[PDB]
């Protein structure tokens, strides 16, 4: 039914400014009664840091109140802003909707989340290595030297999603993360079936399509 | 300011059983005949899901084995019977006072019986070795409990410095982990050794279990 989409995320620079956008389909956004920011340090709990209500109304959590969010009824859609970015402003960036009965601030719909990395680095693009095999055998993808995070790995065009393993980035000494997926198939397909990890990096629009064969 | 304080940090509970976290506010959120407390379900990589509302109302949707109670300042979410998709961190949250802050959350394991796992190495592709780095990978594969340890061998010489481990959250297919090591190595110091090994030791393994290849073959 309703839908919440992000966008907006991705690298951004210290003491630059960062502009999300929340797009709202299968729902007219006049119809909410509010709409929520709410962000997510890597490894950390829930932060709720504004809010607009329908009548225009706004709020903002004083520990980052530099923020703006706006609404924009016309395109269905609202807006985070925010300047003056420091290291603790990395996050993954929510978009949650108020509630009309028994409160209004319980979020029942959400979207699904952009991370959003504040960085003075460069964006780098990853290396895609073949994991070959040698009852079940398995076999998976090395994605080596990107940055940042993250990747986002699937097997087959997502047609294959049983069995399948993509582990968590570790951060290598280069400063560059490195992750693996893998994932385990019957030994008497590995003649039959092919085997294409989809590996695809947003930040510097790559996408790499390796196919896995027995060496 | 309300402040939360969820109890306990992280638990373990055998599959079907019942699990209780309880969540403390530093002051009431009691107005109008309503304990404005709720309660959330993360997965992994997922956004937070609303479970209760209002202390004790089930949101539309949500399994009836999720339940709520309290009032004033310490309120309980139960899970009556706990299903393997169950793991997840576990939040409470008060809807009374800006800036509506959330628990530091629970984290909800599902415990199972042991489980050795399935060691797969990967030797580095070809593609690889021409940029003078090479990557060796040893696969450790649904196995339970999360402690595990992963020794790398080259040509019989424990090695050491130069690995990094990496563990998946419990896969509620199997209520199991899997963990990735890489041993990374030079191209030059690769070519020079023959055989490379990577010991697993685990609860379910009454010997160390070792998987080894020789380079080229």
């Amino acid at each position: 039914e309703v839908q919440l989409v992000e966008s907006g995320g991705g690298l951004v620079q210290p003491g630059g400014s960062l502009r999300l956008s929340c797009a709202v389909s299968g729902y007219s956004i006049t119809s909410g009664y509010s709409w929520n920011w709410i962000r997510q340090a890597p490894g950390k709990g829930l932060e709720w840091v504004a809010s607009i209500t329908y009548d225009g109304s706004t709020n903002y959590n004083p520990s980052v109140k530099r923020i703006t969010i706006s609404r924009d009824d016309s395109k269905n859609t609202f807006y985070l802003q925010m300047n003056s970015l420091r290291a603790e402003d990395t996050a993954v960036y929510y978009c949650a909707r108020g509630s009309h009965y028994f409160g209004h601030w319980h979020f029942a719909v959400w979207g699904q989340g952009t991370l959003v990395t504040v960085s003075s680095a460069s964006t780098k693009g990853p290396s895609v290595f073949p994991l070959a095999p040698s009852g079940t055998a398995a076999l998976g993808c090395l994605v080596k030297d990107y940055f940042p995070e993250p990747v986002t790995v699937s097997w087959n065009s997502g047609a294959l999603t049983s069995g399948v393993h993509t582990f968590p980035a570790v951060l290598q000494s280069s400063g560059l993360y490195s992750l693996s997926s893998v994932v385990t198939v019957p030994s008497s397909s590995l003649g039959t079936q092919t085997y294409i990890c989809n590996v695809n990096h947003k930040p510097s629009n790559t996408k790499v399509d390796k196919k896995v064969e027995p060496k | 300011d309300i402040q939360l304080t969820q109890s306990p940090s992280s638990l373990s509970a055998s599959v079907g059983d019942r699990v209780t976290i309880t969540c403390r506010a530093s002051q009431s959120v009691d107005y109008d005949g309503d304990s404005y407390m709720n309660w959330y379900q993360q997965k992994p990589g997922k956004a937070p899901k609303l479970l209760i509302y209002a202390a004790s109302y089930l949101e539309s949707g949500v399994p009836s084995r999720f339940s709520g109670s309290g009032s004033g300042t310490d309120f309980t979410l139960t899970i009556s019977s706990l299903q393997p998709e169950d793991f997840a961190t576990y939040y409470c949250q008060q809807s009374h006072e800006d800036p509506y802050t959330f628990g530091q959350g629970t984290k909800v394991e599902i415990k199972r019986t042991v489980a050795a796992p399935s060691v797969f190495i990967f030797p580095p592709s070809d593609e690889q070795l021409k940029s003078g780095t090479a990557s060796v990978v040893c696969l450790l594969n649904n196995f339970y409990p999360r402690e595990a340890k992963v020794q790398w061998k080259v040509d019989n010489a424990p090695q050491s410095g130069n690995s990094q481990e990496s563990v998946t959250e419990q896969d509620s297919k199997d209520s199991t982990y899997s963990l990735s090591s890489t041993l990374t190595l030079s191209k030059a110091d690769y070519e020079k050794h023959k055989v490379y090994a990577c010991e697993v030791t685990h609860q379910g393994l009454s010997s160390p279990v070792t998987k080894s290849f020789n380079r080229g073959e």
